[PDB]
């Protein structure tokens, strides 16, 4: 449908990006950790590095810091099975639900 | 992996429940692409992360999957990250049970369209679920693999409509589930019969420590009239070697 990235970017410093953009989510041992999931539609790869209690604002952060391919590019997130999409962006992870939850990039 | 399994929720493979605390202990990954195993070699792949009804270290699968690869509930269940899997082209057209019980239309727009939400059946080309609009009792074999692997298919392009009927007979005729507990108490010599065949149960490793393997060929003695195919068979589905009976 619309118009995605392909692998644009260089293959060593996939890893130093996603070492960038897990080291900019702030880390705290307090606090049970959850792994948040996240799987995009631009060929199937997917990482996992978040916290315990952060928000979706920041998971689109983590996406911008992991790759610079869908950085500038609009993309809205979503949950598969309730039939719903992913709006409140400041909102927290334990209220809707987003506890290592489906995320799918889903380009409009 | 090993661990317990939920009781049924619902009736429908496009809805999976969820145990959270023990996808936190564990490592799973996102979920339309999330292999099962277990019984009869049988590879499956389906949803999860979906419904999160039950509670932790149980989680619900469909009842098409609690016959097939496992024997009741109360099993053990067990999970696989299978991802990045490409996208296939509408499978199957063609239906195996309940195509008579009815009318066939299109022969995919009937049964498939108002029965799902986005879960484009990342099931094997010729494994069964039972989909139908209001009776819902209609199961299928995939014809169509446009995929080799287990993979997802893309919305709703066109095919053909070659769905026949068949008798359900394939299952039990090709892929007939039989266990251990199968067999009606054979265990003075099906305890040997679990000697002899370990060493083929998909063991190279210890062929080294055993120099050459004792089994170079077995002979079953019985009576005329105990039968023996079941018993020959019971090596197959549990071994998963090809079976090939002349
Ligand atoms: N020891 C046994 N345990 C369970 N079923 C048996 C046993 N012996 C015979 N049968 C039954 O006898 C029937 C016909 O036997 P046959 O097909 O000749 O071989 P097999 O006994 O291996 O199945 C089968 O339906 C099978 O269930």
């Amino acid at each position: 449908t619309a118009p995605q990235v392909l692998n644009t970017s260089s293959p060593a410093q996939q890893a130093e990006n996603e070492a960038k953009a897990s080291s900019s989510i702030l880390i705290n041992e307090a606090e049970p950790t959850t792994n948040i999931q996240i799987r995009l539609a631009d060929g199937g790869r997917l990482v996992q590095k978040f916290n315990h209690s952060h928000r979706i604002s920041d998971i689109r952060l983590f996406i911008v810091d992991a790759r610079p391919a869908m950085a500038a590019t609009s993309f809205v997130l979503m949950t598969t099975f309730p039939n719903k999409e992913l709006a409140d962006e400041n909102q927290t992870l334990k209220e809707a639900n987003l506890l290592n939850a489906v995320i799918v990039q889903r380009l409009t | 992996n090993r661990l317990i399994v939920d009781e049924a929720i619902n009736e429908d493979n496009s809805v999976v429940s969820l145990s959270q605390p023990k996808m936190d202990e564990l490592q799973l990954f996102r979920g339309d692409t999330v292999l099962l195993k277990g019984k009869k070699r049988r590879e499956a792949v389906c949803i999860v992360l979906s419904d999160d009804t039950c509670s932790d270290e149980k989680i619900r699968m469909n009842r098409v999957v609690r016959n097939n690869l496992r024997v009741r509930l109360g099993d053990v269940i067990s999970i696989q990250p299978c991802p990045d899997v490409k996208y296939g082209k509408r499978i199957h057209v063609l239906p195996i049970d309940d195509t008579v019980e009815g009318i066939t239309g299109n022969l995919f727009e009937v049964y498939l369209k108002p029965y799902f939400l986005e879960a484009y059946r990342p099931i094997r080309k010729g494994d069964i679920f039972l989909v139908h609009g209001g009776m819902r009792a209609v199961e299928f074999k995939v014809v169509e693999t446009d995929p080799s692997p287990y993979c997802i298919v893309a919305p709703d392009t066109v095919i053909h409509c070659e769905g026949e009927p068949i008798k359900r007979e394939d299952e039990e005729e090709s892929l007939n589930e039989v266990g251990y507990d199968d067999i009606g108490g054979c265990r003075k010599q099906l305890a040997q019969i679990k000697e002899m065949v370990e060493l083929p149960l998909r063991h190279p490793a210890l062929f080294k420590a055993i120099g050459v393997k004792p089994p170079r060929g077995i002979l079953l003695y019985g009576p005329p009239g105990t039968g023996k195919t079941l018993i020959a068979r019971a090596v197959a589905n549990e071994t998963g070697a090809f079976f090939f009976l002349i």
